[PDB]
């Protein structure tokens, strides 16, 4: 599912993005409620706004834990599985906004380093977003 | 579908900056290396074997840019792609049969790339009209089915 | 679309010999079953915490009735479909919110339904009635979309 | 993936199926036709009518690879791993149609075992019905 040419490429793109998760978890949040106005029925508690508290408070653990992820990947579906219940049996996402999230993450990544995320790399991490896109959502497959 | 007065400002403002020829290469080239599935319905261009060969074969280098000038026809009117993609909605359904979860496959390749060629000049309320287009486009050229 | 002579046939006389309780009720379950996440669009029915709990959920087979019951309006409604789904499409999208891909999942496992009810009377050729019939109500279930 | 629980239930129904290889899987074809005819031009170079010599014959592997594969459930990727570099990357297949089989090919089972594919039984089908799918589109992940 992800050998060794996507494991380099994965952990590059990351300790670049690494040292700004607390704006590029919450840009990406930010950009998945505002095309994607259908994701908020998750966060009905939530301050949506643009750019406030709770949102960067979390975004920063989207990364904090997306890259917890790439620090390990060897194995992706263990170290996740604590919250691929959250989403699996506690909140139960829709597996279908993994990906509208999958990719507003990736228009954060390319507006920040547009010429990092060459189309290898950018196949690498869309695959490993598929990645923790699966383990995520455990719970039915 | 409703359409705005500021949507129509985020979308017939940055059509007029982008470079169609790269992006429209840049995201036919990455489909083509992104999902390598979608290689079987381009066998007529040549090689497609290593992912940086992909670019240098400049049939999608060609083929690429008709795909974001051809969404240049919309553009011109968000009030009739209906009737615009729809001669074009016969050409990816009957004769080359295309399952359209691709069309939704360069949609968001193509926003994609967008947004490593406009940086924070690519508003977050911008995507989202640049989305809302490249999904009334994907499901206009699958008309021709249900 | 076009349904035709040896495609009304099929639709209307299977429909004829379909238990709405059982099949219903079988259906509604294998999507609270099959993808444990739509429980939560079904939250309001109560004790959905194992297999047996969700097959024998009163209001489940209350549920799977009121959904099979439906299609029936529309199996007499083959041309006019989307009319008659008008109301029950902006349900869906614009109140519950429903992503399109579970009209497929619920539509997939009715089909597989036919198949356990109906064994060898469920033919290759009826199948497929079955398939596109489901797949056309869950184009207007998309109306009030795109 | 697929758990202990999985591993009895797919383990099930394969053994309640095993002697009958060559029809579940012509049948799951015939079906993986006559109701997804947009499926048939990969196999624009066979005979696709209802119980043909060659749908038989391309049948009973789609069913024995599938059975080779719960035989030893606990690695679908490297006992198909013959399998998917063909697949993946010469007639290059559109996940999109492994859900057409899969669910043709249970919609077969059903007819001819429905008290075998009880709902909880179904669930880990479908499951190992995507891992499979998976394995061989593993040239793109
Ligand atoms: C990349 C995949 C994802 C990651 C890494 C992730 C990460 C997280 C993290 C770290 C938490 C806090 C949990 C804790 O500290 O115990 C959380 C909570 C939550 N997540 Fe996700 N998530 C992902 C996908 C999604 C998506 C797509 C949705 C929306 C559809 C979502 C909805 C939620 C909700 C509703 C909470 C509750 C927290 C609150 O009330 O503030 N997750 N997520
Ligand atoms: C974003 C949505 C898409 C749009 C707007 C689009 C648009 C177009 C246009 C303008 C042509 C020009 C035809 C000509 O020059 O004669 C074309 C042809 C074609 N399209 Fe698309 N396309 C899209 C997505 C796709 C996808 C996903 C595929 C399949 C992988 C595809 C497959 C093809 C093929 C194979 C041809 C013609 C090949 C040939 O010239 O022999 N398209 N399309
Ligand atoms: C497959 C085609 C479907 C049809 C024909 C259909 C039909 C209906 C009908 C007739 C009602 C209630 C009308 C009433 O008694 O007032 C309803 C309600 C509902 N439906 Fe569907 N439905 C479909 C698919 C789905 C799917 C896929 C889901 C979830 C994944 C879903 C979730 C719901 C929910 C959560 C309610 C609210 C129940 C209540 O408040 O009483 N439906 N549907
Ligand atoms: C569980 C999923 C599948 C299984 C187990 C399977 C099984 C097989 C096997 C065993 C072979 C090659 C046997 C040999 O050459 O010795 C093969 C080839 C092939 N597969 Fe599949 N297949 C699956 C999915 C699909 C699907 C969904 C399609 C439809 C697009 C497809 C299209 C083909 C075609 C066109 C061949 C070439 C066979 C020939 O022309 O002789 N496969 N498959």
């Amino acid at each position: 599912v992800l050998s060794a040419a996507d494991k380099t490429n994965v952990k590059g793109i990351f300790a670049k993005i690494a040292g700004h998760a607390e704006e590029y978890g919450a840009e990406a949040l930010d950009r998945m409620f505002t095309t994607y106005p259908q994701t908020k029925t998750y966060f009905p508690h939530f301050d949506v706004s643009h750019g406030s508290a709770q949102i960067k408070g979390h975004g920063k653990k989207v990364a904090a834990a997306l890259v917890e992820a790439a620090n390990h990947i060897d194995d992706i579906a263990g170290t996740l599985s604590k919250l691929s219940d959250l989403h699996a049996q506690k909140l139960r996402v829709d597996p279908v906004n993994f990906k509208l999230l999958g990719q507003c993450f990736l228009v954060v990544v390319a507006i920040h380093h547009p010429a990092a995320l060459t189309p290898e790399v950018h196949a690498s991490l869309d695959k490993f977003l598929c990645a923790v896109g699966t383990v995520l959502t455990a719970k039915y497959r | 579908v409703h359409w705005s007065a500021e949507e129509k400002q985020l979308i017939t403002g940055l059509w007029g900056k982008v470079n169609v020829a790269e992006c429209g290469a840049e995201a036919l080239a990455r489909l083509l290396i992104v999902y390598p599935w979608t290689q079987r319905f381009f066998a007529s261009f040549g090689n497609l074997s290593s992912p940086t060969a992909i670019l240098g074969n400049p049939m999608v280098r060609a083929h690429g840019k008709k795909v974001l000038t051809s969404f240049g026809d919309a553009v011109k009117n968000l009030d009739n792609i209906k009737n615009t993609f729809s001669q074009l909605s016969e050409l990816h359904c009957d004769k080359l049969h295309v399952d359209p979860e691709n069309f939704r496959l360069l949609g968001d390749i193509l926003i994609i790339v967008l947004a490593a060629h406009f940086t924070k000049d690519f508003t977050p309320e911008c995507q989202a009209a640049w989305q809302k287009l490249v999904r009334v486009v994907a499901h206009a050229l699958a008309r021709k089915y249900h």
